[PDB]
């Protein structure tokens, strides 16, 4: 029973910086490529971010590029993404995914409800 | 909306609560059971002659 | 001269390791799950035909060495001149069936095989067997072939001529292929196109040139014509069977899977 | 003397089939 | 909201399974195996290879006689072989080309196929003309077909990519009954011996036992790590065999109501496609991406012998019901008989 | 046996004369697996045109200089589509479909191309690009609507290729848009799959009527790839 909880998130002013993170149970931690995606209020489901199995592959969604930074640790089975230099278009819940195959580089998982393995998600919005 | 099609879940979950579980030693002694009473006429693992082998 | 005899022992080496080469090439054809395609099946008939000629040439120098029956000597003669003629037919069928292959759209229906086999099994007979005839009526014991005889060479200058041709073609389609896309991939674009030539270079292999030929340059010269085709067989089973990258990985699949050990 | 039968061009194979 | 406490009332329910699960297993199948006989090395060579079909094979069904097998590919050709003597009975040429399932029935009469036109097509094999025509087609699926497979001549199930499953009525045509709460797209199915309750495995690493009177879900089993691919019962219809694309498979009991044994190794780390029983329920085999299929001795968790032959991977792979055969097929358009 | 086995050996040879019939359409038909998004445009382009349950049905049919292709147009099933793609792997070619005037949703069409790069089942299957809906996206950058940079701030630096072929009389700033479009697409292309397959990208509109010579000629260049790798010469 895969289990991928996130904390962290709260209303903070624009510019600010917050480690959002990940804990997963029920699986190899570090088997698996995981990934960051984000709901905006009004639009459907987008990826942010992606980390491979050792933590080498990193890539970034061009809108929020050298902005937000993510970290895995696979000791603590946890995912980290840190965010700095807040926007008020950035106000949406983010949710934290896997891959459903592991010890691969390509997976879909950007996609809609009812998909397994995505967390619940953390409202994190910035004020006026 | 969500209430609607949580409340199917949480009311499979209530019926799979009320169910009596078996201990797994007999669970798995049963099964152990099973598969030792019908190993003779189990053409897979035990080798059948050919005099009767359909297939050489 | 000492020369002479290191010629003699060479070319005969050549054609005992070209026909070992082509016998491990036809084994390892036909002894895989994935057995073969049409184009296998027609490098088996080529590797076929090469050890015909290796096999005609082995008897003919070992009948002259004992020798030297008649017989014998002149049915070695007429096979090894119709295996010659059919290598060089095997190989101009290779040629054109690449050749065809490339200018289809779609994969082809059918593999025309016995089109194939008809005209490189098919068309020395009617070559050779038909003036054998006329040979043996006239002139019977003439063991004349030493390694005019005009009349069969029309088939063979025909045969260099379209295989050339098509290579031509081959090497033209390569090099707009290889300009076309991953052009950024430059500098390596020579070292791609170089080993496509050395990989179907016996296409269109010139031996009128080195037959057209006179002095002691000339006699030294005369080292390639009994050493190109000699070693031939065993360049053409290196390059097709030895060198493919899909026939070793099937072997190192065999392997694996042969040793398994299983405690 | 004339070439008695190399100037006999060899039957062509005329493949209609 | 008043619906915040739904889910945290639901995970207190979810706990408490989990915890008188725990409290059930007092101990592991592990346990009670030390001193059983090992089942030992397992060699099988291929007796037949049926060829004939012209692209991959995603799957076959085996006949009550266990002589006649019918075989589905991409080719658009539903192939009934007579196994014995290798020669072809029956070639139906399908509407739909794209055929992820295939079905024979019981009696034999009949035989079914779907794939993602979401048409469950049931064809008639003893008609008085002779050649085969179709006799039903059953639609409703929002999903492609994954599985079918035949109650008896009047009623099938068949499970779809839209998370449902359905009992229809190949008389009337119509879904007599559907099967509702999987999160995922349902991959496999596997019908009881008895055929009174069937177990479906999806694409979210659950597995659910139904029963086809009731039609409401009697049990749901997860502890997979990835989706599952394919399942099947254990001969005397008290457990199941689940493969999914974690590389591992896993073994549940409906008594047990949880894991007894997991299948996996270090070396292969490619998905399992297919998965079925022996006759005895002691020799489990399973297909890989491997290109071969490992037989897993299902009482020692453990290897006992690896099939070799298929140039691709295997993505169907039946027994028969005397088990005197196992059919293979895979991604190279042929189809192995091994004894 | 004579009198019933030799029925059944004629059987199975008749159904095998037609299993070899058939054999040759199998082989000498191209299947294409065409997708895209629902703003894409696919519909269009589905009305080539050469040659239900309300449920199901993906199929059209047309043919090119005597040769056919099947294009199969999934519409139908949900939106994880990691499972039945993997029945497209022995496909031909797979037509992606992209409207390159909503910049918005155009991050999703990059990953969507890349996860579809670099699927394990597909590494070998060839894309042709269609970046549909030119004549919009001329009139999206042409006038003050939204400038790229909103979304993709590499734009800012980006410089027109200079192998870059544009039109007869036409501003050079939809070129560079659409070049830079491209690119991004042609990046993720060229990021993993050195020889294995490759990615044809083509500029299309709505009321183009050579879409299907573009894929007789793309499919051409596949297939001759394709041989000439089984030769081992590229």
């Amino acid at each position: 029973q895969v289990q991928l909880q996130e904390s962290g998130g709260g209303l903070v002013q624009p510019g600010g910086s917050l480690r959002l993170s990940c804990a997963a149970s029920g699986f190899t931690f570090s088997n698996y490529k995981m990934n960051w995606v984000r709901q905006a209020p009004g639009k459907g489901l987008e990826w942010v971010s992606d980390i491979s199995q050792s933590g080498a592959s990193i890539s970034y969604t061009g809108s929020v590029k050298g902005r937000f930074t993510i970290s895995r640790d696979n000791a603590k089975n946890t995912l980290y993404l840190q965010m700095n230099s807040l926007k008020p278009e950035d106000t949406a819940v983010y949710y934290c995914a896997r891959c459903p195959a592991p010890f691969t580089r390509d997976c879909f998982d950007v996609t809609s409800t009812t998909y397994a393995y995505r967390g619940q998600g953390t409202q994190v919005t910035v004020s006026s | 909306a969500s209430i609607a099609q949580a409340r199917k879940l949480v009311e499979q979950l209530k019926m799979e609560a009320n169910i009596d579980r078996i201990k797994v030693s007999k669970a798995a002694a049963d099964l152990m059971a099973y598969c030792e009473a019908h190993a003779k006429e189990d053409p897979l693992l035990t080798p059948v002659p050919a005099s009767e082998n359909p297939f050489r | 001269a000492k020369m002479y005899s290191s010629f003699q022992v060479m070319y005969t080496v050549g054609y005992s390791l070209s026909l070992g080469a082509l016998l491990l090439a036809l084994a390892i054809l036909g002894g895989l799950s994935k057995l073969h395609c049409t184009r296998n099946a027609i490098h088996a008939n080529l590797f076929a035909s090469f050890v015909l000629k290796a096999s005609s040439v082995l008897v003919i120098d070992g009948l002259l060495r004992t020798r030297y029956a008649v017989a014998g000597c002149r049915v070695a003669a007429v096979f090894m001149q119709y295996g010659i003629v059919a290598n060089y037919c095997w190989l101009l069928v290779e040629g054109l069936y690449l050749h065809n292959l490339l200018g289809l759209a779609t994969l082809p229906e059918r593999s025309f095989f016995s089109l194939y086999l008809g005209i490189g099994w098919g068309a020395p007979m009617l070559f050779v067997v038909p003036w054998a005839v006329v040979k043996c009526l006239f002139e019977n014991v003439q063991c004349w072939t030493s390694n005019f005889w005009w009349i069969l060479r029309f088939p063979v200058f025909l045969a260099i001529l379209i295989n050339f041709f098509i290579f031509v073609r081959i090497v033209q389609l390569l090099v707009a292929k290889l300009r076309a896309r991953q052009m950024h991939h430059t500098d390596y674009k020579f070292r791609l196109a170089k080993s496509t030539l050395t990989l179907i270079p016996l296409l269109g292999v010139h031996e009128v040139v080195f037959a057209f030929v006179q002095g002691t340059l000339r006699s030294a010269k005369l080292f390639f014509d009994l050493f190109l085709s000699s070693f031939q067989g065993l360049l053409v089973a290196v390059l097709y069977c030895f060198l493919n990258k899909e026939v070793q990985s099937e072997l190192r699949r065999r392997w694996h899977r042969w040793r398994l050990g299983k405690v | 003397p004339p070439p008695p039968f190399s100037n006999l061009v060899m039957d062509d194979l005329k493949n209609k089939k | 909201s008043e619906l915040d406490q739904l889910r945290q009332e639901a995970e207190q329910l979810k706990n408490q399974i989990r915890d008188a699960r725990k409290a059930c297993a007092d101990a592991t199948l592990s346990q009670i195996t030390n001193n059983i006989d090992p089942v030992g090395r397992i060699q099988m060579r291929t007796r037949r290879t049926l060829r004939g079909h012209l692209a991959k094979i995603y799957a076959m069904h085996w006949g009550t006689d266990s002589r006649l097998l019918v075989s589905a590919s991409q080719d658009g050709k539903l192939i009934i072989w007579d196994s014995y003597t290798t020669n072809k009975v029956h070639a139906i040429p399908l509407r739909s080309s794209w055929v992820m399932t295939c079905a024979y029935a019981p009696s034999g009469n009949y035989v079914a196929c779907g794939g993602l036109d979401n048409i469950c097509s049931i064809y008639n094999l003893k008609t008085r003309e002779g050649n085969v025509r179709v006799s039903r087609e059953l639609a409703g699926h929002t999903g492609y077909l994954s599985c079918c497979r035949f109650l008896d001549d009047n009623q099938i199930v068949t499970s779809s990519g839209d998370t449902t499953c359905a009992l229809w009525d190949i008389e009337t045509g119509q879904q007599t009954t559907t099967f509702t709460g999987h999160t995922g797209d349902v991959m496999s199915l596997s019908l009881a011996p008895d055929t009174r309750l069937f177990v479906s495995g999806a694409c979210d690493a659950s597995a659910k036992l139904w029963d086809v009177r009731e039609g409401m879900c009697r049990q749901t089993f997860t502890g997979h790590e990835s989706d599952i691919n394919a399942i099947c019962f254990f001969p005397n219809g008290n457990a199941f065999a689940t493969g999914s694309d974690d590389a591992t498979c896993r073994l549940f009991d409906l008594r047990a109501d949880q894991e007894l044994m997991t299948y996996s190794h270090d070396n292969i780390i490619c998905g399992i496609t297919s998965v079925s029983f022996s006759k005895s329920g002691r020799l489990l085999l399973a297909g890989y991406d491997d290109f071969n299929c490992n037989v897993w001795d299902a009482l020692k968790a453990d290897r006992a012998g690896v099939l070799a032959g298929h140039d691709n991977r295997v993505s169907c792979l039946g027994v028969t019901d005397d088990g005197m055969a196992v059919a293979t097929g895979s991604w190279d358009s042929f189809l192995k008989i091994w004894n | 046996l004579s009198a019933e086995d030799k029925a059944a050996v004629e059987r199975s040879k008749m159904i095998e004369k037609q299993l070899q019939k058939d054999k040759q359409v199998y082989r000498a038909t191209h299947r294409l697996l065409l997708l895209g998004a629902d703003n894409s445009g696919k519909s269009t382009i589905v009305k080539q045109m050469r040659i239900v349950k309300t449920s199901g049905i993906f199929e059209t049919k047309f043919q090119v200089d005597k040769v056919n292709f099947h294009m199969f147009d999934v519409g139908a099933q949900r939106d994880e589509r990691r499972k039945w793609i993997q029945c497209f792997n022995d496909v031909t070619a797979i037509i992606f479909v992209v409207a390159s005037s909503s910049y918005n949703r155009l991050q999703e069409a990059l990953n969507d191309f890349k996860s579809i790069w670099n699927n394990r089942w597909l590494r070998t299957i060839s894309v042709i690009l269609f970046l549909n809906k030119q004549d919009l996206l001329a009139e999206k950058v042409l006038a003050g609507k939204s400038k790229i940079e909103d979304y993709f701030p590499e734009f800012a630096r980006y410089t027109t290729p200079e192998d870059a072929t544009p039109e007869p009389g036409e501003d050079p700033r939809v070129t560079r848009a659409k070049y830079f479009i491209r690119d991004e697409f042609l990046r993720i292309s060229t990021a993993s799959g050195d020889g294995r397959h490759y990615c044809y990208p083509h500029f299309t509109c709505s009321v183009d009527t050579e879409n299907a010579r573009r894929v007789f000629n793309d499919c051409r260049d596949i297939i001759q790839r394709m041989h000439l790798r089984q030769y081992e010469l590229l």
